[PDB]
RNA sequence: AUAGGUUUGGUCCUAGCCUUUCUAUUAGCUCUUAGUAAGAUUACACAUGCAAGCAUCCCCGUUCCAGUGAGUUCACCCUCUAAAUC
């Protein structure tokens, strides 16, 4: 349409079953649905484990370098995914969690020494 | 129990001979056109319908994929096609399992199909690509650093914290502390 | 999704929006963290822009674009 | 500097070895039929087609590359320790792109451990036959790659196309790839069908091997057998080239070994069944003197 | 430094390009700016409701 | 194509309406100062701010 | 039996088996052609077989036909630059104007087939979108992923019967 | 440049009753796909004339201008191809009615 | 054609499905058949075949029995012959039916 | 369509209607489990519950998603160019 005010967005777009998420990076609007009009799909992604298991990512790097030199505004599992392949840096958030999972697990640690 | 007795067996030529299995049956139905669909199964429950398929009215006939025979009968000679259901006569059970038993007879070795010579599937085949040799390392990675260091952990002034705390006081919550190293 | 025209249920009519309570030091090392990221990306962001713009400009007119126009020029004279 | 399997004269030389069967080549195939078209033409066209279909059997008989294998890649890229012990299964990236060559792509790993290893072989293999598939290939292991199948299909004599899926489903530098062509050509030198193996684009690899790893006994012995005299003059060239410090050569260049007498002298110094050999040459002479008293 | 994906890219690409130059993948940072959370934008880039 | 004249005189006319009578700030950011409930507005202040 | 002279001239094989793809410059092609005399023959030739697969090949080049009205026949072709291409076509053949044309303006196999590679960039492998458009509308197809849960049910690790 | 869509068109002269305009139709070979077969499909196009040179029957090129003139005058006239009888034969540029040289090319 | 001994056939029949008229019609085609030699020793040249399973190979399947003929056969461009709009319908693939390709029995 | 039945005392030709095939909705009769897709007839009237907040006040968003098929050649291409993202 014409969807006045927004930009591009590089996020994962849902299409799979119940009990079976598949992501598929896309290039879309702001202000579009999220099974939707997309200008170019950018890769894939694919949550969950194989027979040997590898939790697959697939990445058109230099479609993406072209979109974000055009201005796309890359979302939270965007930056996510892009910063544990290491095309991006990783992200604060995702670090973070790591450390309050650090300290949970100390403090259940500690628990269970005093339990024992 | 075990199959590649039958086929060479004299009852096969008794009843049969060297007419293919399926030479006999002519399924009933609604004049001109069959269906475009046989029967989902001859047995049910454990009762036969009065029209058995070529495979389901002989319970000798097993299948599997070393009743090779019996698989190139069921597959075409002159094209490397399987015969479908209403071509042949058998249910949608026994097409099925007709299915499976080609398969695993032409990836065990125990049948003969028609496989293309293939082109490489590459240009240039050189390995000296940094994807695909070995890359100068890092100098975090050849020293211990983190990569980032911002992403270590490094404790503020007590005197920019005691700011936070005149910033964000009555809601605060508890202390700072150090991240563990190791986990268990 | 509602409009500008719906009016408000009596449980969002009241209903308190009590903030996160605040930790000193993962916070400060987060806004650190987060600026140093968005330096970084701004950095990497700018950095294709002018990949994209460099792109564009050599395609419109580089060394090629003019060699390949002028030797179909020629060879229509 | 010792000549590679891509040179000028050992191309021509192992050309000239596969030979140039149009029966074979162009052979009926259990596909999908459609009806035959027909042509009246002078026996100058008959001539013009048979030379196009002899073009077509050199397109069609373009020889494989024998490679080295390949030595298997461990590099690892970054390890974040901050991120090991975050997720649970590992992460496999690959920029897929879509016109830099496949052999230039970049695919890593990321692990429990924090660390982001670039791919494996087989795991590169696997992410290119998944994200950009060729027909022929799957990325599950066929099980007819096995000891068993692997025997009964060389008991049903069907080596060409062992040689065939091993070609579909592995890169020619591959481990794998190296073992199932290697294994093929020791079942081929123990029982024998190098007519099986002629006019394939396989033969001259195996004839490759063998000379390199040297058990060329019975393709003396199947060329002397099938009149390939030439051939057989040839090979033992080849055999004298691969290994010129050998004392086969060294007495065929003090003897100015030309043909039958360079075969006689490769027979006389390395040949492991010197004895038949030698005997099947004196049998093959005794029909040239048979066929020259009937010239 | 360049993100160790796009560090592997750009040297990869370099030494197919030519010359080694085992350099370490520099790239500037002091040309962006440090504004932190509490500079003020404009009123009439905003707008009064 | 009909012309929506209609239209566009009650949009000039809003847009009149909106530049003649407009809010001011003495009635737009008045505070109950006991409730924190703007009049006008109806809505009260975040919990960073009572 | 298709009615007509020559049926094959309306078969959309012999349609795009016409070889000549005209370039963009080109706007306007005119063929003053003679309906008699022996000297016209390959100009009533061209204009019978192989215009209808010039203007298949270059749908939006105008090409307009004229009966007697000079006495030689000839091709004119008005280009975008305001060019205006002249080719006499008296003592020739259909087969040579074809090459006459493919020579002087008509696009090189070098054009063309930089144009299906571009058709063919546009096409890709690894998109996962409905048979429309790409190959593959999902990784449940491929074997080694988790199947989809309409063909193959998926275990009990499924939320509900959590 | 131009807005207009047609570029350069030639087309034949039916009306000069509109004042400094002349109304040309233009025929264009368009494809019926079921019979597969080229059947003229006609346009009228509208042309700016100065110097009412153009006739009736004349063969005319319209090349397209920058900017529409009128609702409906979106084209100019650039060359008269074809004067009614007066046919000046391009290849030997020779005056000639049709088919018959009127001064011989022999001259 | 079980009684002759065909078994490789298409065969659409229209107008008048009679049977009796079905019969002689299929008889007097079949026995006014051409063969290869026949066809071999009218023109005076080798008839080859093409399959596309063998691929480029050319099988000679019927020489002249007598002398062969030097000058080749005329290369006639755009060949004046009878089509037919149901084979050309189904080559271009509008021949939507829904009857046409049924599975059906054995022969 | 690989076609078949039907005009007549009978034959041939032309012809219509119907059958055989596949799908969708509803009705009858009758129905075990598991997974997954899809799910008002009505642009007729709606009780009720919820579906737009966030946020150091400003702003932003509520002009998006979600829904329907009333109307209907405002959807595609080119030129020009205003919001908007860099
Ligand atoms: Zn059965
Ligand atoms: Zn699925």
């Amino acid at each position: 349409k014409a969807y006045r005010g927004g930009h591009l967005t590089i996020r994962l777009a849902l299409g799979g079953c119940t009990n079976r998420p598949f992501y598929r990076i896309v290039a879309a609007h702001n202000k579009c649905p999220r099974d939707g009009r997309f200008v170019e799909q950018l890769g894939s992604y694919d949550p969950l484990p194989n027979s040997h298991g590898e939790k697959l990512v697939a990445l058109n790097l230099d479609r993406i370098r072209h979109w974000i030199g055009c201005g796309a505004h890359l979302s939270k599992p965007m930056e996510k995914l892009l910063g544990l392949a290491g095309f991006f840096p990783l992200h604060p958030m995702m670090i973070t969690n790591a450390e309050r999972l650090r300290r949970k697990r100390a403090r259940e640690v500690l628990l269970a020494s005093q339990k024992t | 129990d075990e199959p590649w007795k039958y086929l060479e067996s004299e009852e096969y030529q008794e009843r049969y001979g060297s007419r293919p299995v399926w030479a006999d049956y002519r399924r009933n139905h609604k004049g001109g056109v069959p269906p475009q669909r046989t029967r989902k199964t001859c047995i049910r429950r454990n009762k036969v319908v009065g029209n058995p398929c070529p495979i389901c009215r002989d319970h000798k006939l097993h299948v599997d994929f070393r009743n090779v025979k019996l698989l190139e009968q069921f597959v075409c000679a002159h094209t490397g096609i399987i015969f479908y259901a209403p071509y042949t006569g058998v249910c949608v059970k026994q097409h099925k399992r007709l299915t499976q038993a080609i398969q695993k007879a032409r990836d065990h070795g125990l049948l003969i199909y028609h496989i293309p010579q293939v082109e490489p599937r590459d240009l240039d085949f050189s390995t000296s690509h940094g994807a695909v040799s070995a890359t100068p390392p890092a100098p975090t990675l050849v020293s211990g650093d983190p990569w980032y260091p911002w992403y270590n952990w490094k404790q503020p002034p007590e005197r920019e914290l005691s700011r936070l705390r005149r910033l964000y006081q009555g809601h605060l919550q508890e202390e700072s502390g150090p991240p563990p190293e190791s986990m268990p | 999704r509602k409009t500008r025209h719906d009016p408000l249920a009596k449980s969002k009519i009241e209903r308190v929006n009590m903030p996160p309570a605040v930790d000193p030091a993962e916070f400060f090392v987060l806004m650190e963290r987060y600026q140093h990221y968005r330096q970084t990306v701004r950095a990497l962001r700018m950095e294709f822009v002018s990949e994209v713009q460099r792109k564009v400009h050599e395609a419109r007119a580089g060394v090629l674009a003019e060699r390949k126009a002028l030797k179909d020029a020629a060879e229509h004279r | 500097k010792k000549p590679t399997f891509m040179d000028e004269e050992v191309q021509s030389i192992l050309t000239k070895m596969t030979g140039l069967n149009l029966q074979k080549t162009f052979k009926p195939a259990i596909q999908e039929l459609k009806p035959p078209t027909y042509k009246l033409m002078t026996q100058a066209q008959l001539e013009e087609a048979t030379r196009q279909a002899v073009e077509a059997a050199k397109v069609r008989l373009k020889m494989p590359p024998v490679l080295e294998e390949r030595v298997p890649i461990n590099d690892v890229l970054a390890e974040d320790k901050i991120l090991e012990g975050t997720e649970t299964t590992k992460y496999v990236f690959t920029d897929i792109s879509y016109s830099i060559p496949h052999r230039e792509r970049f695919i890593v790993v990321r692990e429990p451990s924090g660390t982001l290893r670039k791919a494996s072989w087989e795991e590169r293999d696997r992410m290119i036959q998944v994200y950009f598939p060729k027909e022929g290939r799957k990325i599950l292991t066929p099980i007819i790659f096995k000891e068993e199948n692997l025997r009964t299909m060389y008991s049903q004599d069907r080596h060409v196309d062992v040689l065939n899926l091993c070609f579909a489903q592995f890169e020619p530098d591959s481990t794998e790839y190296i073992k199932v062509h290697h294994k093929t050509y020791e079942d081929i030198d123990k029982r024998g069908k190098y007519d099986l193996l002629r006019s394939t684009r396989y033969f001259g690899g195996m004839v490759w091997y063998f000379v390199n790893n040297k058990k060329i006994d019975g393709l003396l012995i199947d060329q002397i057998q099938r009149d390939l005299i030439d051939d057989a003059t040839n090979l033992v060239q080849l055999y004298h080239v691969l290994h010129p410090d050998g004392q086969s050569a060294q007495g065929a260049k003090d003897q100015a070994a030309e043909g039958i007498n360079l075969i006689k002298v490769f027979a006389k110094t390395e040949a492991q069944k010197g004895a038949y050999i030698e005997l099947t040459l004196q049998t093959y002479q005794e029909a040239l003197s048979r066929h020259s008293a009937a010239s | 430094p360049y993100p160790p994906l796009l560090r592997a890219m750009i040297i990869a690409e370099r030494q197919k390009n030519g010359d080694t130059s085992t350099e370490e993948p520099m790239l500037n940072v002091q040309r962006i700016r440090m504004e932190p959370w509490d500079y003020p934008a404009k009123q009439e880039d905003k707008g009064r409701a | 194509v009909r012309p929506r004249l209609i239209a566009e005189l009650a949009r000039r006319v809003r847009a009149l309406r909106e530049q003649l009578n407009r809010p001011r700030d003495s009635q737009l950011y008045a505070v109950d100062y006991e409730t924190l409930t703007r009049p006008f507005s109806g809505r009260r202040l975040p919990v960073r701010a009572w | 039996p298709m009615k007509g002279r020559f049926p094959i001239r309306r078969t959309l094989q012999y349609l795009s088996q016409g070889n000549v793809v005209f370039k963009d410059s080109v706007k306007v092609m005119t063929v003053n052609y003679n309906t008699h005399g022996e000297l016209g023959e390959g100009a009533r030739k061209f204009v019978f077989f192989n215009i209808p697969q010039i203007q298949y090949k270059n749908p939006w080049v105008q090409i307009m036909m004229f009966k007697n009205m000079t006495p030689s026949p000839f091709l004119r072709f008005y280009l975008d630059s305001g060019e205006q291409v002249l080719v006499d076509v008296e003592t020739k053949s259909n087969k040579e104007i074809m090459e006459h044309i493919r020579k002087i303006l008509g696009k090189n196999e070098e054009t063309l087939r930089e144009e299906e590679e571009e058709k063919k960039q546009l096409s890709h492998p690894a998109n996962f979108g409905p048979r429309k458009y790409c190959l593959r509308e999902c990784i449940c197809e491929v074997e080694g992923q988790v199947p989809c849960p309409s063909l193959v049910p998926l275990p009990k690790e499924m939320r509900g019967k959590y | 440049r131009s807005s207009v869509h047609a570029r350069w068109i030639v087309g034949k002269v039916i009306g000069t009753k509109m004042q400094k305009t002349a109304k040309v139709r233009v025929t264009r070979l368009v494809l019926d796909p079921y019979l597969l077969k080229y059947f003229n499909k006609r346009k009228t196009y509208f042309a700016h004339d100065a110097l009412q040179q153009c006739t009736v029957g004349d063969i005319v090129l319209l090349r397209a201008l920058p900017v529409p003139r009128a609702k409906h005058v979106k084209h100019e006239l650039a060359e008269i191809v074809f004067k009614v009888g007066k046919v000046i034969d391009p290849v030997t540029g020779k005056p000639c009615a049709g088919t018959t040289y009127l001064e011989s090319p022999l001259s | 054609c079980r009684l002759i001994g065909i078994k490789d056939m298409y065969a659409k029949v229209s107008g008048s499905i009679n049977m009796l008229s079905l019969t002689q019609g299929l008889f007097r085609g079949l026995s006014r058949q051409e063969t290869h030699q026949q066809l071999a020793d009218k023109k005076g040249l080798h008839v080859v075949e093409i399959r596309e399973e063998c691929g480029p190979l050319p099988i000679v399947v019927a020489s002249p029995r007598g002398p062969l003929r030097k000058d080749p056969e005329p290369e006639d461009e755009v060949p004046d012959v009878k089509l037919d709009w149901e084979d050309v319908k189904t080559a271009q693939g509008m021949k939507r039916s829904v009857w046409s390709n049924l599975k059906r029995a054995a022969t």
